[PDB]
């Protein structure tokens, strides 16, 4: 019942936007898709296009999580944002680049009272025009618990590593 | 109301239960907010600092106390049994929220509970999604596993990083973390960030994956002889940082005398466990030993090793904890209903509540 | 022709000038290897290694230097009113290669002449590119400023990198190099490691560049001095007053913001630079932590005791002494390939000799005394 969508085309979607936020979340630090990310990444920015990263304070397994990979990966710190900081700016951006993450946006947090993530803040990834899922599979995360933005007409999923669907886009960006 | 924080008189305690930042929204919610003086000077908050975001400044512990209708602290308060009676500071009918250690701690509770003082245990915070805010386990925690990688490469004598020069290559450190929960990750992490090859075990089967991504390899056996190859890896490690810890419960052991043998010299084990008998048994609190030429080190409080991060997130747990029962109106009201309330009171109003500590 | 390398009874210094690869080397140019006992346990160092590539243990320092034909050591020999008196134990007449100290050691110089000995002294080491596999200073400082930002850490209150968290954002520490020679590099490097925000400053232009590229930024004081301030030597030059005025206001804006400074600015023959005044230091915020390098040619903080940690405005400043013997066991086997570099293309072989060119500015430009004349252009 949900929409699905492959590696082709989400190259040209962030290289004709004008802003793009990552999300990067526990399936990225999985597959190791960071290094790969940052290129994709700095890619954009030698087009003109205006680049961040959104970090949910519970993005992985453990505090810090993606700070230290994306850090390994030598992103800039000036791209790199807090939740607080950066949710307002969902509204004013064209793609969502959420790779690796899902309960950090889910919307039944907001909604839902009787669900296991409620009360945690989430971004508001929706408000964005366009909103990219890189998981392997429809599959739940770390709560177990479906989210209603996979199935919407803003968002387009990709379906595969999170490492191997990020260098393919690199390519088709050349 | 007014909202107090004392210093903390535990021995090598420099954390404090404040930060400027938690003063500016305490009084924004219409608190009185009074720290004692020199109360964050090991967490580099000085009393200026302090007074600049809206608190008053207290002479004395006592002072700070007197009238405050809520108390923070990061340590558990002192009883008269251990020479200083700090429950006889709070006012009675307060309510105090800091790290009780309560079910380990029942004197300190029943002191309270003679007070009509009403604690919540920070520690007994529930395992829900909303309370990751107010989880003082993981913040402190995690800062534990970071410190335990700054304190092996101190004691080291080998840099971690693989280094090539003209004059011949160096090699990387070997790490063995044992034990994969907030600390242990944080631990792989900074290890692997400093160059070295990490290896880490843990007998749960989902931390495999956790300290993959990471960069970190999982001993595995590719059944209850699986501490062959763990040993295989030992005999080769340089630092060995152990985190394996069971509440309420002695830590279990993980690295036997007899493996410190099978050790090379100018090995570093890194035991933070101590404080619950030690992964490994040669580890003493408070001290560095020597044996088999292997270095055990058995540092305690490894947060107050780091206290000036460690406190601005305390003090924001406290916050978090705290700010959604602050409906003005200018009152504080608990509500029972609440489980991070419930989860956490250990005894309220002159009884003790909480189901593990009533017999 | 049979070597010998004893065991460091200096305070502290845990170096050893040996290594099993390295006697594998030299058993290879014709040696006889003859180790002191325990030589190399601060170094991690065992005996039974030695053995086995290919090296006899005596069983003290007068049985190891005895018949020694030539004898490889870390730092200068002690002399007879320092305590025991090892320049006595070398046979007369053999060679020995250490950091002699030199220029700064007078006693142990005329006391080795006194007995025939011909000593060469590897921190004269020429400044010409062939020579970086025997260099002795860059080996070893580039492990004391990995060393720096270990012990920077371990004496700070916080940790280094930008985590994200339930609880907030801990912040990043902002850490400043003072100086980008071999030290100043790694220090970067490894403060970036750990997550640091870095920033750098040197008077020499060519390290702008060499920052950028270690991901750090760059503090240009400029002044139009640094373009004439590095020498053919490739070292710097006294500034002078007026520029290390410029240098602080500039340096000001950054120091008031950084958590970890790291200072190795270093003048040949020359007292340590300035570079942090104790005006400055009361500008920084409490829980800083100043690392001097520098510390035992002067220092680079007037506030710094070698061998201690001072704390004055709320600042930690350390100067520990012989910091590239705090990485000892690293350290060591890379001293002893310095010193096999340097000696390996001056043996003969065939009748097992040692004819040291004398030609090779190499050579010439580290002998410090040859037969009972120190011979050297002081
Ligand atoms: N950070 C902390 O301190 C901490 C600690 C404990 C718990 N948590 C919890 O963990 C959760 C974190 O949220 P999150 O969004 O970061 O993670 P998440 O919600 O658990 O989801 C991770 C997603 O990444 C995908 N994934 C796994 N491997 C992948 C691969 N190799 N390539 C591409 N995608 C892959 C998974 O989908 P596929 O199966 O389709 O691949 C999965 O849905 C929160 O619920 C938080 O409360 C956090
Ligand atoms: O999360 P957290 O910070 O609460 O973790 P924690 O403090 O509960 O413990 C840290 C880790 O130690 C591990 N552990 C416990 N007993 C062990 C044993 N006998 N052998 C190996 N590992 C063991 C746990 O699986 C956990 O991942
Ligand atoms: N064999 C060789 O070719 C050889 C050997 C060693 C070093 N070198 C070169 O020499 C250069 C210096 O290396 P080093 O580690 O010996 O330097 P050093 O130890 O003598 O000094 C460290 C740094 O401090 C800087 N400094 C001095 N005064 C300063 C002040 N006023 N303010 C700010 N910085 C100041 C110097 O410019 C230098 O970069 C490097 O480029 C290195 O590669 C060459």
């Amino acid at each position: 019942s949900v929409k699905a969508g492959s590696a082709e085309d989400a190259a040209f979607i962030m290289k004709n936007a004008s802003k793009v936020i990552i999300v990067p979340g526990y399936g990225m630090a999985v597959a190791q898709a960071q290094h790969a990310l940052r290129e994709m990444a700095d890619v954009l920015k030698k087009e003109g296009v205006e680049v961040s990263y959104a970090i949910h304070p519970v993005a992985g397994r453990m505090p810090g999580h993606m700070n230290v990979l994306l850090a390994e990966a030598n992103v800039p710190y000036d791209e790199v944002f807090e939740l607080e900081e950066i949710n307002s700016s969902f509204q004013t951006a064209d793609v969502a680049f959420v790779i690796g993450a899902n309960d950090v946006t889910n919307p039944a947090a907001k909604t839902d009272p009787s669900s296991p993530i409620y009360g945690m803040p989430i971004l508001d990834v929706e408000k964005a025009g366009t909103v990219l899922f890189i998981k392997r599979s429809m599959a739940s995360g770390y709560a177990g618990v479906e989210n209603e933005l996979f199935f919407r007409n803003n968002t387009m999923m990709l379906f595969g590593d999170a490492k191997k669907m990020t260098e393919q886009i690199v390519q088709a960006m050349n | 109301m007014k909202i107090a924080i004392p210093k903390e008189r535990r021995p090598g305690e420099d954390r404090v239960a404040i930060s400027p930042e938690v003063v500016k929204k305490l009084v924004g919610l219409g608190f009185e907010v009074i720290v004692e003086q020199g109360a964050g000077v090991g967490a580099s908050i000085t009393d200026d600092a302090l007074t600049a975001a809206g608190a008053t400044i207290a002479s004395t512990a006592a002072q700070a106390l007197s009238q405050a209708d809520v108390v923070w602290k990061v340590q558990r308060p002192m009883t008269a049994e251990e020479g200083t009676d700090e429950v006889a500071l709070i006012k009675e009918g307060a309510v105090l929220m800091c790290h009780l250690g309560a079910l380990t701690n029942r004197p300190v509770v029943e002191a309270l509970t003679k007070r009509k003082i009403t604690a919540y245990a920070m520690e007994l915070m529930p395992r829900i999604s909303r309370a990751q805010s107010m989880d003082i386990l993981s913040s402190q925690s995690n800062l534990a596993g970071y410190r335990a990688v700054i304190d092996g490469a101190y004691e080291f004598a080998r840099a971690f990083p693989m280094m090539m020069t003209a004059a011949g290559t160096v090699p990387p450190a070997r790490v063995l973390v044992f034990g994969v929960g907030v600390a242990g990750l944080q631990a792989i992490a900074t290890a692997k960030r400093l160059g070295a090859v990490v290896m880490a075990t843990d007998v749960r089967a989902a931390t495999k994956e956790q300290v993959e991504s990471l960069g970190g390899k999982f001993i595995t056996v590719d059944r209850k002889k699986q501490a062959e190859a763990v040993l295989k890896e030992l005999v080769k490690t340089d630092i060995a940082i152990t985190t394996a810890l069971i509440p309420g419960k002695p830590a279990p052991v993980l690295i036997t005398e007899e493996m410190v043998t099978k050790m090379k010299p100018g090995s570093v084990i890194i035991d933070l466990a101590v404080e619950a008998g030690g992964n490994c048994p040669l580890s003493e609190p408070g001290k560095i030993v020597v044996k088999h030429g292997v270095k055990i080190v058995g540092h305690t409080n490894v947060p107050s090793r780091v206290a000036a991060d460690a406190s601005p997130l305390f003090a924001k747990n406290l916050l978090n904890f705290l700010t959604p029962h602050v409906d003005k109106d200018k009152t504080l009201v608990m509500k029972l209903e609440d489980e991070t309330v419930s989860g956490t009171c250990v005894t309220r109003d002159g009884a003790i509540v909480h189901p593990a500590l009533t017999g």
